[PDB]
RNA sequence: CCGGCCGGGAACUCAAAGGAGACUGCCAGUGAUAAACUGGAGGAAGGUGGGGAUGACGUCAAGUCAUCAUGGCCCUUACGACCAGGGCUACACACGUGCUACAAUGGCGCAUACAAAGAGAAGCGACCUCGCGAGAGCAAGCGGACCUCAUAAAGUGCGUCGUAGUCCGGAUUGGAGUCUGCAACUCGACUCCAUGAAGUCGGAAUCGCUAGUAAUCGUGGAUCAGAAUGCCACGGUGAAUAC
């Protein structure tokens, strides 16, 4: 009943990471819940596009922090011993809750 | 290049880091009523440059005090330039 | 009937009458009626003399009209005796709280004079 | 208008006031602080308040009880 | 056992579950009159039911969320129309003739830069 | 406006009477999106008008709208001397649109207490021919008959 | 003046981000500051080596930096000692352990940043700028794809009337989001002023 | 245990990835047998469905040397720096952009069901306690579908005010204060009490808007120690008219 929560900027990277996570959980076979679609947080910024003066001209930027949680509920000894070093992705933020 | 301005800013950051957070959290606790004094005549002796209100959030690329953003720590022009260069991760140009 | 005024406050409600008296607004009028025991929805017209007497005592136990007006007057006079910033803005006819005089000072300035 | 839990007195203003009441009557000295709170116990000083290019003397009297020292010094010049 | 219709009206989403039963309906654990029957735009949830004219034939149960009162009413109406889609296709043709099948693609517009509102430009003088 | 025609936008009829014309009257009397307030005012004024009249409300309301609506509209086309007023056949949409607009404008001009009472007085004066909107209609009609040129 | 930055509009689908790591806000600001310091010192040190791109990945107590370079031998130096040394000073300036990575870029005169740097170096050498653009477009057509556009602006012969010259053959569709147009700019300092060079070029068929 | 209670496929809103879908596709008429135009069936949207980004060659020697960089000139024992005060907030006036209202479509007291978009650790901070108040402690929860900001308001039911310079509006002024920050006189926001200017829908002239638009009503964010009637952004009700 532990939950693994994952944050990323690239949804393709986080989906491939959680796909390898569920593939390593299911490569032998276990009762494992898939990743949940926890909502993406959007940081939006409107800043001025000219150095001196603007009236209508501003540029608009957005950061989408995509959020997943896989919630491993089934204990498997090989999964616990080797659920590290699977994705090898440097853009993925990992947290553990219970 | 406002290096005088930036040196003033980093000097007051260093002085505020030296004279803050050693007794600053106890200021309200000593001053406030627990549910004049020698303690409050000592408390009204603190200097003026040690406060964090002395600081201004300036850019770190340029030192420009206007147009600042806390998340990037940069002025608006250099936020735009780094976003268009790709040096800021995840800052795709919004289009909704 | 009437207590200390130029025009009849009757044929109206008691809170409206005690706002038409000088120096008491709506909230202090409701406080006066609450301490006097007089309901708000009744009219001050066709009110009995004893209830009017209790209202008179309620008005008299706080600061009356005229006395608070001269109290404001000697407060402004004391500021002018100070000669401070508030007294100088009172003499010049300029705002005292600190708002702008480049535009929109027309309440303190009165009508616009070229 | 300020907080009723503590008045604001400068320490340098307080030591000037204490030295002035130690000495007694004294010719005015130039003080640069306009951020001050006065009291009826220390009404009687002839301390002078600085406002820019000109320095003006201030003789405090009995009726001021909580006013700033900068209120009596006009910072701006009008015709 | 159940006949279901969602319906959406630009900020409101509903879920309509119908058993064949008594004609009294309920919306968010209270009746139509207790929810917005005192309010305006009450007849739109009766329009698909009164166009075909059944009253006591079916038993409705609707949970609606999001939006305002008329958005919720339009979502409830459109969930009733998807329930009639689940019912039959001749009545789908009748509701398409009436104008209730289509989900309303009129959403609110975004606020744009250099403008006070979505389309309202700020006033500028001649000079 | 220039390439092709863009028609007026389709409205829901009112719940109490089921009339697209009365719902359009509600939408014309409407200000600031207050549809419930506008239709409550319309329902109260129609109830007051029915109470004062007592005859057939449909026949009386068509007589009132016929007494208010213009049969000849005024139009300046800026052709000869930049001021002409030609008589032309008018759409029924323009007829009842001008009728509700003039009725609502005369209701705003009337100086009673409640706007339901203003609208009730205007709809009674439409029937007994004493209306400000009616007088506006004969202003339009006598202007058209005075300045009619191609007939 | 009125053009969008094409890399900044292609970042969503076609151009990868130059930094791909993740951080929350209170270290996001510090990571941008350290990223600029690392990139600025690395560009200053390897401007002689004529590098193309600097890509930073961080696991939040480590940094791993990949430099796309025309000549990997100049950067790796002599038996890895020089590259180990600037890895050490990058670790010292970032406060975290550092890994170095070298990615060779093929066709250096088809690489976008190197064309701008070469035209900048040629204007520092004070050869004719018109010949610099013709050599750039000729060599790009000779050993690569079929679209490139060069703009050279500012103090072109010291004329009073301002004039921007741009040379044109091939296709550079900038409004198309699918095509991979690499664009870069550079500044050349001379005794008569600074000259700005901006190059657009696509690489491959889709 | 009336607080969405717990085994449950997760039915279903929802979130978030992979996709399907809408491409004049199909049929009639028009067009020259062409492109194309009009109408109709099906369908969630039909004719770049809606909106946004995307703004060619060039013009205005248009704007920024005050974001930064740079050619020339200048000070470089002063056109440099450190300070304490003040000014950038002045005020016989003139113009531009907005906010509040001139009222009954409304004002005051009570009850009443929802929103969407967000942000939060040198923070968000429910709740305990007192006060007709801004609001004062070691109070839990959260670094975020959980916890907080956060009671949504116009609206709907009433009671009242009955067309008045008024139970309309709040300017200005005087008392008693909170929060922030070493310190609100110049020079922050508020609420506790008191007064209640002008304002009776505004001349010549002029501006925005074609549908979820205009109007109107709330809400969040950026910078921010504290201070938006501005800016960005989101939702509620939601027109009239284009011959």
């Amino acid at each position: 009943r532990i939950r693994i929560r994952l944050k990323a900027f690239d949804h393709r990277l986080i989906d491939q990471a959680t796909a390898e996570i569920v593939e390593t959980a299911k490569r032998t076979g276990a009762q494992v819940r898939g990743p949940i679609p926890l909502p993406t947080r959007k940081e939006r910024f409107t800043v001025l596009i000219s150095p001196h003066v603007n009236k209508d001209a501003r540029d608009q930027y957005e950061i989408r922090t995509h959020l997943r949680l896989v919630d491993i509920v089934e204990p498997t000894e090989k999964t616990v011993d080797a659920l590290m070093r699977l994705d090898l992705a440097a853009g993925v933020d990992v947290q553990i809750s219970l | 290049a406002k290096q005088s301005m930036k040196a003033r800013e980093v000097k007051r950051v260093a002085l505020a880091d030296k004279y803050f957070a050693k007794r600053a959290e106890l200021k309200a606790i000593i001053s406030d009523v627990n549910a004049r004094w020698n303690a409050v005549l000592k408390l009204q002796t603190l200097p003026r440059d040690s406060s964090p209100s002395r600081q201004r959030n300036r850019c770190r690329q340029t030192g420009r005090p206007h147009g600042f953003l806390r998340k990037f720590g940069l002025s608006r022009i250099k936020v735009r330039e780094a976003a268009m260069r790709g040096e800021i991760p995840g800052l795709k140009k919004a289009s909704w | 009937a009437r207590i200390a005024g130029i025009n009849i406050p009757d044929h109206k409600h008691a809170v409206i009458a005690l706002t038409s008296i000088y120096g008491v607004g709506k909230t202090r009028s409701k406080a006066i009626l609450a301490a006097a025991g007089i309901a708000e929805d009744v009219k001050i017209s066709e009110l009995s003399e004893g209830q009017i007497d209790t209202l008179r005592d309620e008005v008299a136990k706080f600061v009356v009209e005229g006395d608070l007006r001269r109290e404001i007057s000697m407060s402004i006079k004391r500021l002018m005796d100070l000669g401070c910033y508030r007294g100088l803005r009172h003499r010049r006819g300029l705002p005292v709280r600190g708002q702008r005089t480049k535009t929109n000072a027309r309440t303190r300035k009165g009508p616009r004079k070229p | 208008r300020s907080l009723k839990k503590g008045p604001f007195i400068d320490l340098h203003l307080l030591k000037k006031v204490e030295k002035a009441v130690e000495s007694g009557d004294k010719k005015p000295l130039r003080t640069w602080s306009r951020r001050s709170t006065i009291f009826p116990n220390m009404i009687g000083l002839t301390i002078a308040v600085h406002n820019g290019r000109q320095h003006v003397p201030v003789f405090v009297t009995d009726e001021m009880v909580g006013h700033k020292l900068g209120e009596f010094a006009p910072t701006r010049t009008y015709r | 056992n159940q006949y279901y219709g969602t319906g959406r009206r630009k900020s409101s989403a509903a879920r309509v579950f119908i058993k064949p039963g008594n004609g009294k309906i309920v919306i968010n654990q209270r009746s139509l009159e207790q929810y917005f029957g005192r309010e305006t735009a009450r007849m739109v949830v009766r329009q698909p039911l009164e166009l075909v004219d059944m009253v006591e034939k079916l038993d409705l149960y609707i949970t609606v969320k999001g939006g305002g009162i008329s958005g919720q009413a339009g979502a409830i109406r459109h969930g009733i129309t998807r329930a009639l889609m689940e019912y039959d296709e001749s009545l789908r043709s009748e509701l398409r003739k009436a104008g209730f099948v289509t989900r309303d693609a009129r959403q609110v517009e975004r606020k744009k830069v250099g403008l006070r509102k979505a389309r309202r430009r700020p006033q500028f003088s001649k000079r | 406006p220039r390439r092709r025609v863009i028609g007026q936008r389709k409205i829901l009829p009112d719940p109490k009477f089921g009339s697209e014309l009365l719902a359009k009257f509600v939408n014309i009397l409407m200000v600031d999106g207050k549809k419930s307030t506008a239709e409550s005012i319309v329902y109260s004024a129609l109830e007051t008008l029915a109470q004062r009249s007592g005859k057939s409300e449909l026949e009386a309301f068509e007589v009132a709208l016929e007494n208010v609506r213009p049969t000849v509209e005024v139009k300046s086309r800026r052709v000869g001397g930049s001021t002409y007023q030609v008589p032309v056949e008018v759409r029924p949409v323009r007829r009842n649109a001008l009728a509700m607009r003039w009725i609502v404008e005369a209701a705003r001009k009337r100086g009673d207490k409640s706007m339901a009472l203003r609208l009730a007085n205007e709809l009674s004066d439409a029937a007994e021919n004493k209306g400000t909107a009616v007088k506006k209609r004969e202003d339009v009609h006598r202007m058209a008959e005075a300045n009619k040129a191609f007939a | 003046g009125q053009k969008v930055h094409p890399n900044g509009i292609r970042l969503g689908i076609v151009k990868p981000w130059n930094s791909t790591w993740f951080a929350n806000t209170k270290e996001f600001a510090d990571n941008l500051d350290s990223d600029f310091k690392v990139r600025q010192y690395l560009t200053k040190e390897l401007a002689k080596a004529s590098v193309s791109r600097i890509v930073i990945e961080r696991p939040a107590k480590s940094i791993r930096v990949t430099i796309h370079t025309a000549r990997p031998g100049i950067v790796i130096g002599k038996k890895g000692e020089d590259v180990e040394k600037l890895r050490k000073v990058v670790a010292d300036i970032a406060g975290v352990p550092a890994q170095i990575n070298i990615a060779e870029v093929r066709k250096p005169e088809l690489d976008a940043k190197l064309v701008a740097d070469s035209i900048t170096s040629q204007l520092e050498r004070r050869v004719m700028f018109r010949r610099a653009m013709k050599r750039a477009v000729q060599n790009a057509m000779r050993l690569g794809a079929k679209g490139i556009k060069v703009e050279v602006s500012g103090r072109l012969g010291g004329a009073e009337i301002a004039r921007t010259e741009w040379y044109r053959e091939g296709r550079v569709p900038l409004h198309t989001l699918r095509a991979d147009i690499d664009y870069n700019t550079s500044e050349a300092h001379t005794t008569y002023g600074v000259i700005g060079v901006k190059v657009w070029i696509f690489k491959g068929e889709i």
